[PDB]
RNA sequence: GUCCCUAUCUGCCGUGGGCGCUGGAGAACUGAGGGGGGCUGCUCCUAGUACGAGAGGACCGGAGUGGACGCAUCACUGGUGUUCGGGUUGUCAUGCCAAUGGCACUGCCCGGUAGCUAAAUGCGGAAGAGAUAAGUGCUGAAAGCAUCUAAGCACGAAACUUGCCCCGAGAUGAGUUCUCCCUGACCCUUUAAGGGUCCUGAAGGAACGUUGAAGACGACGACGUUGAUAGGCCGGGUGUGUAAGCGCAGCGAUGCGUUGAGCUAACCGGUACUAAUGAACCGUGAGGCUUAACCU
RNA sequence: ACGAAUGGCGUAAUGAUGGCCAGGCUGUCUCCACCCGAGACUCAGUGAAAUU
RNA sequence: CACAGGUGGUCAGGUAGAGAAUACCAAGGCGCUUGAGAGAACUCGGGUGAAGGAACUAGGCAAAAUGGUGCCGUAACUUC
RNA sequence: AGGACCGAACCGACUAAUGUUGAAAAAUUAGCGGAUGACUUGUGGCUGGGGGUGAAAGGCCAAUCAAACCGGGAGAUAGCU
């Protein structure tokens, strides 16, 4: 089945509101190394709640 | 949890003899008629055991007037009055379902002899 | 458990030896005869000389079944086969002389008390 | 329905599951630390930290269940030799989950699971 | 009259010395403490509104913290109010236990039933104009909502140990929260 | 016309996001409204009674048990249970023996935990109330009577509204109750429900994480160290059925002992060993006008 | 009523040929249940179509 | 189309096997150019299944079942 | 011995399902038929459109066939849209 009608750009803009990407909600910081993280992910320098968990 | 099992525990009979799949057992289990009770003997090769506590069971398979049945008891049950093991049966599964296809000779069970 | 179809032995020694469920009386649309339920039959086998004959069409009890009986403690007594007593059709009584093979205390109703008292066990 | 059921399909079949995990226990004993995706290193914990208990107890029939697992005399010896004895009084939880972002090539949620004394 | 929350332990069964296996629904009812009591005056209708259990102290939200403090009650894993008679009147921070359905014979048992996720028609409703109407059978959402079951049995009221043994299954999974009233149809 | 349909629209079944509901928030409700449900057989007492020359045989009411259907559940009985145990064929490998693993539809099988589940087992249909239908009536004139009707009054069915169950305040007519939180300063101008800066950021929420008998995803629930949320671990249970190794018997297959052994998933009871991080984020700073009443 | 090389009547054997019956077997069904995989669903990347 | 298609000849290891079937392997070559999760309905391909056993249906379609070797034994009919 | 039997390669294509904006303008999967023959197959050759070829189906003759394809008559004709 398909469309008798060309949907409306208005109709596309109103199936696409809930499309919106939400930003992360605020990122954590190291107590250590001060980098910023996903909270509960280890920072890109490999430290984890002030703790270096992988060298290099 | 722990009030099931305490609950259970105040139901589950202190008496229950040890059998195993293959042992050929009487069951003594409580007949009504009318208002007479009393207590009719079911005798037949343990086939199947459910140990689940209050709610374990047994399957005796005998063969009456040349048709076999099966009766599965519920072990706790006060209908079962006693079980008592005629014979030791020497069999190596916890289920005897084979036992189903065999007839006379193909049905024996080796004693387990100690 | 018993329908339409069902090939069943027969306990008695009315002359039939296998007969078919053909209808499950007791209730509209009803599915499944068990043990002390009512039954049309057509005889698939007989004895040649026997008091009823291949084809007849008459009532039966299931006396014996496979799927089995379940009595109030949680226990259940399972046979063999599905085993039925021919019925008259308007008496509804046994038409044989004897019973063979157990029968259970489910046909312990004044119905069938001729089955209980010619049964070589009643379990 | 998967009321209380445990253990994750991961896409695979059975025998690809079970030998999947028997490498990925054995690059984990070996390595003591890898880098997987997170349902991977969470279903990798109830593999290895069993293998550890069992190493705990070192005799020969301990020794062939684990190789009958794992199937390598490495990862074998390597469990019973050092890893038994550096968990021998720690009761469970011999490995670690660090969450560490997404995987470029697909975005999976990447996760290094680790032996927590390494 | 009023019911009780209590949680659904699981399933046994009760021999009867005359040998008949009776499956019971074990519901722990521990006691049930009224938090608040409604009239006509303030209002519009009279019931108590009862909690059970405990609760984290620290994740009562202090909202929750003030009003159970209103009552003088501990907090409790929830609020459930029960309509009132007009007989029956309670007062706050009273307590109510299960001897309560000491002489009940039937009770009704409201819980929160198992879910099946989205079920197919076949599940949900055993099947084999120019428009559809409204309640059509169809798939969908299956269990996961509140379902009652009336008139089963009262097997065994044991205050000390504050159980209430239902005679069959009731809804829900073990350990869910139901509500346990006397049996309205009796 | 039929059947399909990668289903845009309508319809429908479910399930969310937004904003609203006039300070915000957490709950608990009310109930406008909507939906579900409403079936039936048999047996037994009344009662072999009334009736009928007999034969035969009630109305009414009462009591249990079935069917079909529905709702729930998994204690039982079972099914499944490629995540547990075992047997076994062919082959390949682990150096070899022994022991194991791979592959052959899970190789083929035998059992079977949890969960799910029916065939399993609990429960339901109602009672009651209100107003009625056909119909039965009471009184009563028109029409000196008669008349159930004109005034009035009483009954009257699984029909209607309730009663039972569920949804339900987007019921914009946006309701109620309880609780909780926020009690700074200043500037500007088209001076108003105005804008702005600084300080402040509550209750709570969200997010993240561990997850769930919740679940397509959202959602909903539990928990986040002051912790049993999940994994592991310990003990048990359960399942399977006497592991391996060793010893003995035997020529050997194999048997016996150690040994109901070893192993054992989702189960139970525990246990902080691992992971649930301090934070940060959103949410503000007493909540318009008019009029009535009351405290003063 | 067809009908005798537009062949009539038979015929062992043969047939992925038409019709029927029996045994066996069974999820074809009563009436579906559970499970294993591949999609469906969510995330990332790429990204059509009929129709209008 | 970097397309489940088509395309002649040659070579022919081991174990089991009658075999160039088939299973597992060698030599050798590959994992098929989207992955990651989840573990709904439903679709597709499978496995198992209580009691029944074709009651399904247009129709046993599909499935299930039979299946090997040796020895015995083997009907009507027959053009032997 | 055999247009013998069972059965791979090989040739086919009976059933069902899938696919049916396909992986594929005819397949895949599971079954199925032939499988020393009137078999099958490579290479090359010949037969040409009112013609060929056809164990014959109006089949096939380059995914096209109750008369191929291409160019021309040709802007055929169309009281029809
Ligand atoms: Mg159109
Ligand atoms: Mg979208
Ligand atoms: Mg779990
Ligand atoms: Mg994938
Ligand atoms: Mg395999
Ligand atoms: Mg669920
Ligand atoms: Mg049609
Ligand atoms: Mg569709
Ligand atoms: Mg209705
Ligand atoms: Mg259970
Ligand atoms: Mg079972
Ligand atoms: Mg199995
Ligand atoms: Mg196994
Ligand atoms: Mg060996
Ligand atoms: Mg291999
Ligand atoms: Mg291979
Ligand atoms: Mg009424
Ligand atoms: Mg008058
Ligand atoms: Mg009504
Ligand atoms: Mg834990
Ligand atoms: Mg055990
Ligand atoms: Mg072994
Ligand atoms: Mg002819
Ligand atoms: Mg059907
Ligand atoms: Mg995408
Ligand atoms: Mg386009
Ligand atoms: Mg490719
Ligand atoms: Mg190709
Ligand atoms: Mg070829
Ligand atoms: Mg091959
Ligand atoms: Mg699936
Ligand atoms: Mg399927
Ligand atoms: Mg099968
Ligand atoms: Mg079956
Ligand atoms: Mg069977
Ligand atoms: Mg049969
Ligand atoms: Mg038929
Ligand atoms: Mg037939
Ligand atoms: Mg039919
Ligand atoms: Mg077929
Ligand atoms: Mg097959
Ligand atoms: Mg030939
Ligand atoms: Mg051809
Ligand atoms: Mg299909
Ligand atoms: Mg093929
Ligand atoms: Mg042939
Ligand atoms: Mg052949
Ligand atoms: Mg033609
Ligand atoms: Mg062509
Ligand atoms: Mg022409
Ligand atoms: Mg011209
Ligand atoms: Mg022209």
């Amino acid at each position: 089945a398909v469309q008798q009608n060309k949907p409306t750009r208005s109709k596309r803009g109103m199936r696409r509101s809930h499309d919106a990407l939400t930003a992360v909600t605020s990122l954590s910081v190291d107590k250590t190394s001060g980098e910023k993280h996903l909270r509960h992910h280890i920072t890109a320098d490999g430290y984890y709640r002030g703790r270096k968990v992988i060298a290099k | 949890s722990n009030i099931i099992k305490q609950l259970e525990q105040e139901q589950m009979k202190q008496d229950v003899p040890s059998f195993r799949p293959g042992d050929t057992v009487e069951v003594k289990v409580w007949v009504v008629e009318g208002s007479k009770k009393r207590l009719q003997a079911f005798e037949g090769v343990v086939i199947a055991i459910r140990n689940r506590g209050l709610h374990s069971a047994f399957t005796v398979r005998k063969i009456s007037n040349g048709e076999g049945v099966e009766r599965v008891f519920q072990t706790h049950s006060p209908v079962v009055d006693s079980i008592s093991v005629k014979r030791r049966g020497a069999v190596r599964k916890a289920k005897l379902y084979y036992l189903r296809e065999r007839t006379g000779k193909a049905a024996r069970i080796k004693e387990r002899l100690n | 458990m018993i329908q339409e179809q069902t090939m069943l032995n027969v306990a008695d020694n009315s002359g039939a030896r296998r007969v078919m469920c053909i209808k499950v009386l007791g209730g509209s649309h009803r599915r499944y005869a068990g043990v002390g339920d009512i039954i049309k039959i057509t005889i698939k086998e007989a004895i040649p000389r026997g008091k009823v004959k291949k084809g007849d069409v008459l009532k039966a009890v299931v006396v014996r079944t496979k799927k089995g009986v379940r009595r109030p403690d949680g226990s259940v007594i399972r046979f063999d086969g599905n085993a039925c007593v021919l019925l008259n059709n308007n008496s509804e009584q046994p038409i044989g002389t004897r019973i063979f093979g157990p029968v259970t205390r489910e046909l312990r109703s004044e119905k069938f008390m001729k089955i209980i008292s010619l049964a070589p066990e009643v379990l | 329905m998967r009321h209380r059921k445990s253990g994750r399909q991961l896409n695979r079949n059975s025998s690809h599951r079970q030998a999947m995990f028997r490498n990925m226990a054995g690059s984990l004993v070996r390595h003591e630390i890898i880098k997987t995706t997170l349902p991977k290193a969470k279903e990798l914990r109830r593999v290895v930290e069993p293998l550890i208990t069992l190493a705990k107890t070192d005799s020969v029939a301990n020794r062939r269940l684990a190789f009958a697992r794992t199937r390598d005399n490495e990862i074998v010896a390597k469990l019973f030799n050092e890893l038994g004895p550096r968990f021998a009084s720690r009761a469970g939880g011999y490995t670690r989950i660090l969450k560490c972002g997404f995987r470029a090539g697909d975005n999976a949620p990447m996760a290094y699971i680790e032996l927590v004394d390494r | 009259m009023i019911g009780l929350v209590g949680k659904k332990v699981g399933m046994t069964r009760i021999f009867t010395e005359d040998g008949v296996s009776i499956p019971v629904t074990v519901i722990e009812v521990e006691a049930n403490r009224v938090t608040q009591v409604k009239d006509l005056a303030n209002d519009g209708y009279r019931a108590i509104q009862v909690t059970t259990g405990a609760k984290k102290a620290n994740r009562v939200t202090k909202p929750e913290a003030g009003h159970f403090a209103k009552a003088g009650v501990e907090a409790g894993r929830g609020l459930w109010e029960f309509r009132l008679a007009e007989g029956e009147e309670f007062t706050v921070g009273q307590s109510i236990s299960v001897e309560l359905f000491a002489d009940v014979k039937k009770v009704d048992v409201t819980g929160t039933s198992k879910g099946k996720g989205f079920a197919g028609t076949v599940k949900r409703w055993n099947f084999r104009p120019g428009k559809v109407f409204k309640g059509k059978k169809m798939a969908g959402q299956m269990g996961n909502e509140r379902v009652t079951v009336q008139s089963l049995d009262v097997v065994r009221v044991d205050a000390e140990r504050n159980l209430l043994l239902v005679k069959g299954a009731v809804p829900g999974a073990t350990g869910s929260d139901l509500i346990v009233k006397p049996a309205v149809k009796a």
